């Protein structure tokens, strides 16, 4: 009944679920481990603190898997274009909004790190700064756990 | 040569020994696991299995001669491990 | 990682087998006994240099790191002072 | 005249951290210390880095010829222990490995034990062991007997079917599947099953280890409200996945092999509550309850 | 017999190593890193063979083998 | 046991100036100890 | 039944999850290496630690490898075109995942060993970095052997 | 990819050697995580081209 073809956009949807959000999470890590490398010379004691936004970059990378194993487990042979449709529309809207949120991670990382070595007032105003870009990856991951569910 | 190309000999002698004589050892109990190893053709099918049994003999001698010249690495390495 | 590194290393060790231990097997005494020779030596130094060093160096920090992390995390707490007692047996 | 009395203190900051060494737990402990160190009482994770360091790394290096190789070099360094300790230490490489002498050996005897199970030397087999796998003249009771004809031939699949195979096995891996084709499949299920367990096995001891520090620290919310949920949500999952792919061992043989269920599909079916209600058959009575209880 | 007694004999052997081991260290500070030794070594030496046993064990596809391979066989075993 | 830790305590030392040159000695030549430090104006001119 | 032009996309999949991740690694090889050569002129003694990114390069290979291994035995003349995608929707997670994890720790890997020559309480935080990016090779993988059993 | 690694590495290391004597072995262990790619390459075409 359904076409042949048909699970090529389902599986490329679980591929840039992944691959995206991977680079997102890999600019996130490195922008802001450059930034925490540089910043540890002059402070040592700020190691430890400094890692959150690599941590928040490993989020992009969790909300690429959580919808690549959402899309890999919901592919078949006989897959109505429908669904093979929605889980490319789901592995493009985790996958390239957790690339914006890991630029956006990577970007404000390194600033917030390089900051916060200078003066450490700032590491409150870099974690808020820090969830409005994390925070994209969260609206993505909804809009792909909605269309692999539509 | 140096004491350090000695020690490597000695190593590659003392390793060289052990395992050409337990390939030597496998090729003569015609080992299956060795069926791609032996150089056979497609003559080595006629009549029976002696055709491959006489190469298997033939590739365990050539470890075991193998192992001698590892033996030969072992006694000049011994000299040369003294000498340098 | 464990099922990752065993592959590599297995594999490794397959293919050096498969384009060198093979070539030296051959149809006569003296060519075979003198190609076998060679071939061994060749044979050793890659196996020494890709595996016993570097690929043991990828197994030794790779189980280090399962052993620290996926393993310490969970109870391991690892913040603390060295004791550096003062001593004349630093002398 | 003032013998210099002292009192010990009450009100204390925390106190510096140690544990005692010798040859063999110098190293061990050394590769503790440089990852941290840790608070005082914690629990010293050198003792079971002593062999648990030597496993990760013989599971990752489990060939026999280089356990073999790795022992020799070791026992080298212990043997020669009284003449390297007068030679150059200035060669920090040398003095590292020489330094190193005895973990080394551990994990290098780890490595031919792994290295015999796994019935690997330089990716060859020991014919040491028995044979599970069929001779031809098993395919000639009509089941399967094509195979005793396509054979001259055609590439052929052992099917392991009762009757044709020779049932369970007690020794390391058949030396059969050093020589078969699609060797890989089947000894790369076995790697990947295995790191799963293992690593399953390891997380379950470390939460076990801190259940031992919250006692050593005689802390009651920290066991009650760390631990308990901390296990019991581990447990939830990790108990049912070991329980699948030791019942899939058990109860499923190759005469059940076409429509066998997925192992990881269930997994991940229990996880999100989705058995997709087609297709794979549940493993057991009851199940999706019990998918659904567990997360 | 069963298959089960070769497994009971495995089990038993390590299973002394880690408890009548233990039971034979001498006194002094490295007493508890010998004990652990011994154990965590029949933990670990017996896992790594169960896991081996339990995926040799019921074999859902068996070996596939070459044309030359396939026919070697009929005489070599 | 060498399971966890080690155990430990934190000493206040009462030290006649004469017997304290000689009271060092004798707990740097038994060596297990480690001294806290209760002078923050510790410097090259400002160390007693 | 199945079509031939079919077991490409597989092939393209074993190939690209051992392209792209000798890719990744080889950034990541690349970089790591040029900021421990640069480095060991000022700290000699520090190699054997900051070598670390390297390893951690190698291993994105063998990812590539493990993927592209069980695809290459996974082919068959005639497997179907659903196979075949999924094997190469694998093949390119594993491959440009590890591809972005190459970059990650190549990044993390010049700065992080060249700040730890300048300052030595870095390493705990470098290796700390390299954990969170070496783990989007792992996510690739995850994905990857998903895809190549579904 | 390989051939990346080893221009790279070939490069910075015998500067930093020059510099430095002692990088001389660290660059043969990066240079050989470097050559192991075209390894790996050759594992997975060599499978490719005979299953």
């Amino acid at each position: 009944n359904n076409p042949e073809y048909s699970s090529f956009f389902g599986v490329m949807g679980a591929s840039s679920a992944m691959v995206f959000s991977a680079m997102g999470a890999a600019y996130g890590t490195a922008k802001s481990g450059t930034g925490i490398a540089a910043m540890s010379v002059m402070r040592p004691e700020l190691i430890m603190k400094s890692i959150i936004p690599v941590v928040m970059a490993g989020i992009i990378a969790i909300y690429g898997l959580v919808v690549a194993v959402l899309i890999a487990n919901s592919l078949t042979d006989g897959i109505t274009l429908y669904r093979s449709f929605l889980q490319l529309g789901a592995g493009l809207s985790v996958g390239l909004s957790g690339l914006a949120a890991g630029f956006a991670i990577g970007i404000v990382g390194d600033a917030g790190v390089r900051g916060t070595a200078q003066q450490p007032r700032l590491f409150v105003g870099m974690i808020l700064i820090l969830i409005f870009a994390e925070v994209l990856g969260l609206y993505g991951l909804i809009v792909a756990l909605i269309l692999s569910t539509k | 040569c140096g004491p350090k190309l000695a020690a490597c000999g000695i190593v590659l002698s003392a390793w060289g020994v052990i395992m050409l004589i337990m390939l030597g050892i496998f090729f003569n109990v015609h080992s299956a696991v060795l069926i791609e190893d032996v150089p056979f053709t497609e003559k080595d099918f006629e009549n029976g299995p002696q055709n491959i049994y006489n190469l298997y003999e033939q590739v365990s001698y050539n470890c075991f001669i193998a192992a001698g010249l590892y033996l030969l690495l072992g006694g000049f390495s011994f000299c040369q491990v003294r000498l340098n | 990682r464990l099922w990752a590194l065993s592959l590599a290393h297995a594999q490794l060790s397959e293919v050096l087998w498969t384009m060198v231990i093979h070539i030296g097997l051959h149809v006569r005494s003296l060519a075979g006994g003198l190609g076998l020779f060679f071939i061994f030596a060749a044979f050793a130094t890659l196996t020494v240099a890709i595996l016993l060093i570097m690929e043991g160096l990828s197994a030794f920090l790779h189980a280090l790191r399962l052993h620290w992390v996926e393993f310490q995390n969970k109870f391991y707490t690892g913040t603390g002072f060295k004791f550096l007692p003062f001593s004349f047996e630093h002398i | 005249t003032v013998p210099s009395i002292l009192n010990r203190m009450q009100t204390n900051q925390t106190p510096p951290t140690y544990n005692k060494t010798n040859k063999f737990t110098h190293g061990f402990q050394n590769i503790v210390d440089a990852y941290g160190i840790g608070t005082y009482r914690e629990i010293n994770p050198a003792p079971y880095t002593v062999i648990t360091f030597p496993f990760l790394f013989a599971v990752m290096f489990g060939d026999f010829g280089h356990g073999i190789l790795m022992t020799l070099f070791a026992v080298w360094m212990v043997l020669r222990e009284s003449r390297i300790l007068s030679q150059k230490n200035e060669n920090e490489m040398f003095s590292m490995v020489f330094s190193g002498r005895y973990i080394i050996l551990l994990m290098g005897l780890f490595s031919i034990y792994t290295g015999l199970i796994y019935n690997d030397c330089f990716s060859k087999s020991l014919n040491i062991f028995g044979s599970s796998w069929s001779v031809r003249p098993m395919f000639t009771i009509g089941n399967w007997t094509e195979e005793t004809l396509l054979g001259s031939s055609v590439l052929q699949l052992n099917p392991a079917i009762p009757g044709v195979f020779g049932g369970p096995y007690p020794f390391g891996i058949d030396p059969i599947w050093n020589i078969a084709t699609n060797k890989l499949t089947f000894l790369n299920s076995f790697k990947m099953k295995m790191s799963v367990i293992l690593g399953i096995i390891h997380m379950l001891f470390g939460v076990s280890l801190s259940l031992f520090n919250h006692i050593y620290f005689k802390k009651p919310l920290n066991i009650y409200f760390g631990f308990i949920p901390e296990i019991i949500f581990m447990s939830s999952l990790f108990g049912y996945l070991v329980i699948l792919i030791f019942y899939k061992w058990t109860a499923y043989d190759a005469h059940s092999s076409r429509n066998a269920p997925s192992l990881l599909i269930h997994f991940i079916n229990m996880f999100l509550f989705s058995y997709p209600e087609s297709g794979n058959a549940m493993l057991y009575s009851g199940q999706k309850g019990i998918q659904c209880f567990l997360i | 017999h069963s298959f089960a007694l070769p497994v009971i004999i495995f089990t038993t052997f390590w299973g002394l190593i880690g408890i009548a081991g233990p039971w034979f260290v001498p006194k002094g500070p490295n007493r508890g890193v010998i004990i652990t030794m011994l154990v965590a070594t029949a933990v670990c030496c017996y896992l790594f063979w169960l896991i081996a046993i339990l995926a040799q064990l019921n074999p859902l596809f068996g070996p596939q083998l070459k044309n030359e391979t396939i026919w070697y066989v009929r005489f070599l075993w | 046991e060498l399971f966890r830790s080690e155990e430990m305590t934190l000493a206040q030392l009462f030290l006649q100036s004469e017997a304290a040159y000689c009271c060092v000695s004798e707990l740097e030549e038994l060596g297990k100890v480690q001294f806290r430090d209760l002078n923050p104006d510790v410097n090259v001119f400002q160390r007693k």
